[PDB]
C-alpha cells in the first residue's frame, strides 16, 4: 500500500513495478508523496489495491528510464515532447532540462525537413578568393559565388570583384526556445534600420 | 464552448475541496486528481485565476478557522488551544502546498510575489500575533508562565518553546 | 520595514561622495594651462578604403599588433582586414543577425562577436587546419550583448542587457564572476590597460567601474544624463572619456572619482557615439553619428580636428596600438584609415 | 527574507556597503590629475604620429 | 453511471478506470451522458459489469490523454487521423480541431516529397542585396543570384542590376483548396492575366 | 408562411427611409460654391519610380509616418518601400499566390496580406533575429480575401468571399465577431478614423456601414448599381467616398445617410477602380482602368487635374497619412511617387 | 421552418431589423453637411501640401 | 572542404573529366582576363569543388609547432 518494497503503480491501468529508492530520487516528485505515509488518497483498484494513477503509460517509460537507470534515452518512436509533458507531471526539475536540451539539440540538428536556414553573402576580390573560400568556416555550407562587374582597371581585379553567398542548416530562431523580443532590442533595431 | 465555464466549474470544485482538506480530513476525495488538476491549470494558465482564488481561499480559510479558535483560546487554555489549532493550520499549508509546487516554482517568483505558504504563514502573523488582543493575551501567558519559572517551580517548557518557535 | 533607514545610510553616504568629490575639486589646469600651445590644426588623409562591406558596419577594433583589425557589419558579417594592404584576411559568416561588438583577443587568435542572439561566438583565428572554427558559443545571457573585451583566452567579460556584466570562463563556458548592479542595459564596456579595472557606461548614464577580481562596483561616476553610448580609456588607465546622445563628451579621472573636463559644442546637436584617444592621448576623435567625426584636444577642448567624408554616421571609431592610424567604421560601409 | 517588501532590503544594504569603500578610497586634487595628463600627453606628443606630419617613407599606409 | 467513480470501461475489450471528473472535462462527449444514468443506453457487458464502447483502443489512448489532462500527444507510430476518427465518435470539438491542424501540418511536411516548390523572385541593387539575404523569410531557401547588366543608372548600383530566386516547399499547413467558386475571383484572375 | 409580412414590412420600411431621405436631401452647397477657393490646375511631377517589382501592384498601404510603403504584387511579394531612399527595407516572398491586398499595422510591427489562398497571413516584421517570421496564418475564410485592416495589433477585420468580412482575433487565429448581411463577395473594406465602424463594399453595390463591436450593421448605402472597387473613409469619421465599375464615384455622408455627392464625366467612362482623400479632403485621387489616373475637387466635382505617366491600368492609389505626395500603384511593376 | 427556402425566417427578421435603425439614425440635410465639409477642407486647405506647395528641404521627396 | 581551381577555357575539360575521387563540382563560375575580353589568356574559369569530411574538431590531437606559426602568420600578411 503506502510502503512497500516493490510497488506496482497503475499507470495507465497498466503495472510498472518499481522499487522505493528510485522513486526517492526527488522528494518534490509525486512518487515521493506516493512513498510517504499520509492517507490523502482513496484511489485505487478495488479489487487488489494498486494505485491506479490517471496517467499516460506509454512515455512513463521514458520517465522511469530516466528514474531508475541516471540516464534519459528516449525510445525512437516516442515523440520527446510528450516525455516533457509527462516528465512536468512527475517534477523532475533535472529531467525537464535535460529534455529541454535533447529537444534543442534534435531541432539543431534537424530542422531543415520546414527548411530552417540561415543565409550571408560575403563579397571578396577575386584574389582574396581561395583564403577565405578554402578556410570558410566548419558547419557552413558554400551556396554560390557569383561575379560582379566593373569599370575599374579594365573591370577586372576591383576590390569587389565577387559575392559570395554561403548557409548553415541551422537557424537563430527557437529549437523550442530561443532569445525573445523586448523593447531595447527594438529599440537598436529600428535605430539600424535608419 | 466556453473553456472559462468548465474551468469556473473545475474551479468551484476545487474551492470546496480545498476548504475540506483545510479543514483536514482523510475520507476526502484523492490526493492524485487534485494534483493533476492543479498542475493542468497551472500548465494552460488558468492557474493565474486560480492564484487569485486560492491567496483569496486562504485568507478566507484563516477567517473561518482562526478567529472561532481565538474565541476557544481566551475562553480557556490559551497556548494548548493556539497550538493544535496552529498545528492543524500548519498540515493545511502544507498540503495545499503540496498539491500545486507548479504554481511556487514558476508564477509565484514570476509575480514577484512570495510563497503561498509564506502568505499564508503572513496572514496567520496578522490574524494572531499582531492583533492587538491575541498578543497581548499571549504575552501575559508568557509572563505568567516565566514569572513561576522565575520563582523556581518547573513550568510546562514545551508549551513556551512552541509559541517561541511560532513566533520566529 | 528597514528600507527607509537604508535609503537614508545610502543618501548621506551619496551625500558624503559628493562632497568629497566637490572638496578635492581644484581649478583643472588643462584649461587654465592654455600657454602650452594648442594643438594646432592637423587633418588626417584617408590613406586606405576598406570597401569591402555591402551592410551597416557596427564594430571596429584594432589587433594587438595594430595591423589586423577585426570588423563586423550588422547583417551578421565579421572581416579581419589587412590594414597595410586592404586585403580581408578572413571573413566569418555569423549565426548572430545584429552584431554590435567585435573584440579581438590578446593572443590576437580568438575572436569575440557578440549579437542580439544572447550569444557569444568565440570564433578562433586559426584551427589546426587553418580553417576559421569557433571555439566556444558562450551561450547563457539573459539579454543580448551589446560590448565585450578579452580579460585572458578563457576569460571575457560580456557587457549585455539586462544590467548584467559577468565575467566568462571561455574553457569551461560558464559564467564565473558576476558584475551585477547596473540599472540599465550595459550597453559599453572599457578595459584600461591594466585590466584590473573595467568602466560599463550603460542607459541609466552612469558609468561603473568594477575591480575585475572581487567584482563590486570599484566607483560610480556620474554627470551623464542620457545613456552612455562609448567610453575609452586614457593610454595610461587613470582617466577616461564618456560620450552620450548629448554633444558633451565628459572626460572623467579616477583620481578625482570625478569629471574633468568637457569637450561639447551648442553648434552640434548630434551624441557623442565613439570616444577614442591617440598614442599620447593628447587627442580626444569624438565620433558623431551625423556622418562623420571630429576631434578635440583632450587637454584644451579646443577643435584639433574634423574627420570628414562619409555619408553616412561614424558608428565607431579605433586607433592603432601605435596610435599612428585611427580607422572610422562608419554606416556608409566604410572602413576609413586616416593616416 | 520576502516580508519586507520582497527582498528590496538586499539591494539597499548592497549600495551602502559599496559606497563604504567608495568613501574610503584616496582622493586627489583635480589640479593634480590635470597636470599629471599634460605630463604624458607632452611627453608622449612626439611619439603620436597624429601630431607629426608623418614623412612619406615610415608608414605602412604611404606604403 | 451512478457507482464506481472509477469508472471502468470496456472500450474494445480494454478496461479503462477513468474517473468521472476527466470524461465530464467537457460534456460535449458521447462519455459525459456515460457518467450519468439515461434509460435509453443498454450497451454493456456482463462478463465484467462494464459497459461496451466498440470502438478500438489502440487510438482510445491519446483521446483518453487529452481528454484527461487537456492534451495529447501521439506516437510517432500511430496514425494521427485513426486518433482522429476516433474523436468524433465522442464528439469533442476542440480536440477534432487541434488533430485537423496536426494532421495538415504533418501533411505539409510530406507535400514536400511529391515534388512541389513554390518560387518566387525577388529583385535588388548591390547595396540592399545582403539585407535581405540575411534577413529573408525564415523557412524559405536561396536558389539563384544572376547579375543582369543595366543602362538605366549603368551597371552596378541599378535596381534592376540583380535578381534573386527564392524558393520553400509546397505546404498546406491550415489547409490546402484546388478551387474557389466565387465569380469575381475568377474574374480578376482573367484581368490579371492580361 | 409569415414572409408575406416580413417583406411588406422591409417593403414599407425603405419606402420611409425613401421618405426621409428625399426629406433630408438639399441642393449640395458644394457645387454652388465653385466660386469659393478656386484650385486651379494641378501639376505633379513623379520623384520616385520604385520599380523593384516586376508584376502588377495590386494594393498599397503607407506606413504610420509615412515612410514604410507596403507594396504588393500577385507574383508573391511584397516590398517595404524606403519611400525617402527608394530602397527596399523588406522583400517578403509570400507561399499564397495572387496576393490582393496588403495592410500596414498602425505600429509598423505587423503586416497583413491576402491572396487566393482563403488565408490572411500576418507577418512579424521583425523579431529578436531580424528575420521576418510569419506571425499568424489567419485560417477560416469561407472566401477568397480581397481587403484587410488592423484595427489593434492583435485584431482584425478582413474582406472576404461568400459573404464574410468577421473580425478575427490574431492571437488565436479565430474570427471573433462573424459579420453577415451582404448578398455578394464583399471586395471594398474601408476603416473610419474612429475605429469605431467598418464600410463593407460587396458584390450586391451596397456599402454597408458596419460597427465594429458586435453584429450590427449601422447603415446600408446604396447609390451604385455595380460592385464597388474601392472605398475610402474621410479623415473626420463622417463620410466615405466609394467607387465602382461604372465610371461614377459617390461620396456618402452619415449624417444626411445618403449621397452627398457624384463624381462622374463623360470624358471618362472608365470604371473608378481606387478612391484616395487628400489630407484636407478638398482633393479626390481617382485611379482609372484608363491607363492614368485624375483628381476631382471633391467640393467641385470636377477633374482638379491629371496624373499621367503611366501604360497600364492604375489598380491602386495611396496617400501619405499627413499628406504629402501619392503613390500610384499600376498594373505597370511601377510605383510611382507624384509630389 | 427550415424548408420554407431553408429558413428564410431569420435572414428576412434581421434584414427587417437592419433596416429599422436607419430612420432613427439623425438627418442632418445636405446643404449644411456640405457646409461642414467645405469648412473642414479650406480651414485644412493651407495644410494640405497638395493644394500648398512646400520647399524642397522640408518635403521628404525632395530632400 | 571547399577548394576554387583556376582553370583555362581550353583547360577545362582536364580538370572536370578528371575530377578526383569523393569530391563533387559544385560551381563554375567565369572571369574576365588582361587579354582579349577575357578569354583565350591564360584563365577564363573558376571552378569551386568541394568535398566531404566526418565531423571531427580540429586540433584535438596535434598542436602547431612554433615554426608553423611563424610560417602562417607570414603567409597571412
Amino acid at each position: 500500500g503506502s510502503v512497500s518494497k516493490w510497488v506496482r503503480l497503475n499507470v495507465g491501468g497498466t503495472y510498472f513495478l518499481t522499487t522505493r529508492q528510485t522513486l526517492c530520487r526527488d522528494p518534490k516528485s509525486f512518487l515521493y508523496r506516493l512513498c510517504q505515509a499520509d492517507p490523502d488518497l482513496d484511489s485505487d483498484k478495488d479489487e487488489t489495491g494498486a494505485y491506479l494513477i490517471d496517467r499516460d503509460p506509454t512515455y512513463f517509460g521514458p520517465v522511469l528510464n530516466y528514474l531508475r537507470h541516471g540516464k534519459l534515452v528516449i525510445n525512437k518512436d516516442l515523440a520527446e515532447e510528450g516525455v516533457l509533458e509527462e516528465a512536468e507531471f512527475y517534477n523532475i526539475t533535472s529531467l525537464i532540462k535535460l529534455v529541454k536540451d535533447k529537444i534543442r539539440e534534435r531541432d539543431s540538428k534537424t530542422s531543415q525537413v520546414p527548411v530552417k536556414h540561415v543565409y550571408r553573402v560575403l563579397q571578396c576580390q577575386e584574389e582574396e578568393l581561395t583564403q577565405m573560400v578554402s578556410t570558410m568556416s566548419d558547419g557552413w555550407k558554400f551556396e554560390q559565388l557569383v561575379s560582379i562587374g566593373s569599370s575599374y582597371n579594365y573591370g577586372n581585379e576591383d576590390q569587389a570583384e565577387f559575392l559570395c553567398v554561403v548557409s548553415k542548416e541551422l537557424h537563430n530562431t527557437p529549437y523550442g526556445t530561443a532569445s525573445e523580443p523586448s523593447e531595447k532590442a527594438k529599440i537598436l533595431q529600428e535605430r539600424g534600420s535608419r | 464552448t466556453m473553456d472559462e465555464k468548465y474551468v469556473n466549474s473545475i474551479w468551484d470544485l476545487l474551492k470546496n475541496a480545498i476548504q475540506e482538506i483545510q479543514r483536514k480530513n482523510n475520507s476526502g476525495l484523492s490526493f492524485e486528481e487534485l494534483y493533476r488538476n492543479a498542475y493542468t491549470m497551472v500548465l494552460h494558465k488558468h492557474g493565474e485565476k486560480l492564484y487569485t482564488g486560492l491567496r483569496e481561499v486562504v485568507t478566507e480559510h484563516l477567517i473561518n478557522k482562526v478567529r472561532e479558535d481565538v474565541l476557544n483560546s481566551l475562553n480557556n487554555n490559551f497556548l494548548q488551544t493556539l497550538n493544535q489549532a496552529w498545528n492543524d493550520h500548519q498540515t493545511a499549508m502544507v498540503m495545499i502546498r503540496d498539491i500545486l509546487m507548479y504554481m511556487d516554482r514558476v508564477y509565484v517568483q514570476q509575480n514577484n510575489v512570495e510563497n503561498v505558504y509564506n502568505l499564508g504563514l503572513i496572514i496567520f502573523r496578522d490574524q494572531v500575533v499582531r492583533y492587538g488582543c491575541i498578543r497581548d493575551h499571549l504575552r501575559q501567558t508568557l509572563l505568567d508562565m516565566i514569572a513561576r519559572e522565575r520563582k523556581g517551580e518547573v513550568v510546562d517548557r514545551g508549551a513556551i518553546r512552541n509559541a517561541c518557535q511560532m513566533l520566529m | 520595514s528597514e528600507l527607509d533607514q537604508l535609503r537614508q545610510e545610502a543618501e548621506q553616504l551619496k551625500n558624503q561622495i559628493r562632497d568629497a568629490r566637490k572638496a578635492c575639486a581644484d581649478a583643472t589646469l588643462s584649461q587654465i594651462t592654455n600657454n602650452i600651445d594648442p594643438v594646432g590644426r592637423i587633418q588626417m588623409r584617408t590613406r586606405r578604403t576598406l570597401r569591402g562591406h555591402l551592410a551597416k558596419i557596427y564594430a571596429m577594433h584594432w589587433g594587438t599588433d595594430s595591423r589586423l583589425l577585426v570588423s563586423a557589419s550588422q547583417d551578421g558579417k565579421l572581416i579581419i582586414w589587412d590594414s597595410y594592404t586592404t586585403n580581408k584576411v578572413h571573413a566569418i559568416p555569423l549565426r548572430s543577425s545584429w552584431v554590435m561588438t567585435c573584440a579581438y583577443a590578446p593572443s590576437g587568435n580568438y575572436v569575440a562577436c557578440g549579437g542580439l542572439d544572447n550569444i557569444c561566438s568565440i570564433y578562433n583565428l586559426k584551427t589546426r587546419e587553418g580553417n576559421v572554427r569557433v571555439s566556444r558559443e558562450l551561450a547563457g545571457h539573459t539579454g543580448y550583448l551589446s560590448c565585450c573585451r578579452f580579460l585572458d583566452d578563457n576569460q571575457i567579460v560580456t557587457s549585455s542587457g539586462d544590467t548584467t556584466c559577468a565575467l566568462w570562463d571561455i574553457e569551461t563556458g560558464q559564467q564565473t564572476t558576476t558584475f551585477t548592479g547596473h540599472t540599465g542595459d550595459v550597453m559599453s564596456l572599457s578595459l584600461a590597460p591594466d585590466t584590473r579595472l573595467f568602466v560599463s557606461g550603460a542607459c541609466d548614464a552612469s558609468a561603473k567601474l568594477w575591480d575585475v577580481r572581487e567584482g563590486m562596483c570599484r566607483q560610480t561616476f556620474t554627470g551623464h544624463e542620457s545613456d552612455i553610448n562609448a567610453i575609452c580609456f586614457f593610454p595610461n588607465g587613470n582617466a577616461f572619456a564618456t560620450g552620450s546622445d548629448d554633444a558633451t563628451c565628459r572626460l572623467f579621472d579616477l583620481r578625482a572619482d570625478q569629471e574633468l573636463m568637457t569637450y561639447s559644442h551648442d553648434n552640434i546637436i548630434c551624441g557623442i557615439t565613439s570616444v577614442s584617444f591617440s598614442k599620447s592621448g593628447r587627442l580626444l576623435l569624438a565620433g558623431y553619428d551625423d556622418f562623420n567625426c571630429n576631434v578635440w584636444d583632450a587637454l584644451k577642448a579646443d577643435r584639433a580636428g574634423v574627420l570628414a567624408g562619409h555619408d553616412n554616421r561614424v558608428s565607431c571609431l579605433g586607433v592603432t596600438d601605435d596610435g599612428m592610424a585611427v580607422a572610422t567604421g562608419s554606416w556608409d560601409s566604410f572602413l576609413k584609415i586616416w593616416n | 527574507m520576502a516580508s519586507n517588501n520582497t527582498a528590496s532590503i538586499a539591494q539597499a544594504r548592497k549600495l551602502v556597503e559599496q559606497l563604504k569603500m567608495e568613501a574610503n578610497i584616496d582622493r586627489i586634487k583635480v589640479s593634480k590629475a590635470a597636470a599629471d595628463l599634460m605630463a604624458y600627453c607632452e611627453a608622449h606628443a612626439k611619439e603620436d604620429p597624429l601630431l607629426t606630419p608623418v614623412p612619406a617613407s615610415e608608414n605602412p599606409f604611404r606604403e
